[PDB]
């Protein structure tokens, strides 16, 4: 092994949340993972620092 | 009226979610803001008028 | 670690707890301000960044 070259090794991602009571309403966001408000703002570069 | 002053009004426009920010020359802020929005075509929430 | 002489490998499991509250206490106080116009739209207002 001291004679090998790095290697990168095949990446493993796994999240584990809980879901939100099956009679929540769709408009309770509340438990729910809703993206960062300004997150499409941003990637566009719109978001003003 | 002849008020010293004209009319004149400054808008910014931030470039997110419909959002301006006004400054004007007006007695009426309210409807200054809710006409500036029913034109754009975005809620109330997102025009500031000063 | 037995097969290999010049790599390594380690594992470790830890745990943690973390008070929450600013341990000053007259900081832990939070105000918000809503106005709801007249088409319905809210804007919410708070002392948070
Ligand atoms: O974490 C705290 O206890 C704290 C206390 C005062 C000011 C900032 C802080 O983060």
């Amino acid at each position: 092994s001291a004679t090998l070259l790095f290697q990168k090794d095949p990446p493993a991602n796994i999240q584990l949340f809980q879901e939100v009571p099956n009679g929540q309403s769709k408009e309770d966001t509340v438990g729910r993972p809703l993206p960062h408000l300004a997150a499409a703002m941003q990637a566009s570069g719109e978001a003003v620092y | 009226h002849f008020y010293l002053e004209t009319h004149c009004t400054i808008a910014i426009p931030k470039g997110e979610e419909g959002e301006m920010e006004l400054f004007v020359s007006t007695q009426n802020a309210m409807k200054t803001q809710s006409f500036v929005a029913k034109m754009l075509g975005v809620p109330v929430n997102r025009i500031l008028v000063r | 670690n037995k097969e290999n002489c010049w790599k390594k490998r380690g594992l470790c499991i830890i745990p943690t707890k973390f008070g929450i509250s600013f341990t000053v206490p007259f900081l832990n106080q939070a105000g918000a301000l809503i106005h709801v116009y007249t088409d319905g739209s809210v804007l919410v207002s708070h002392g948070g960044t």
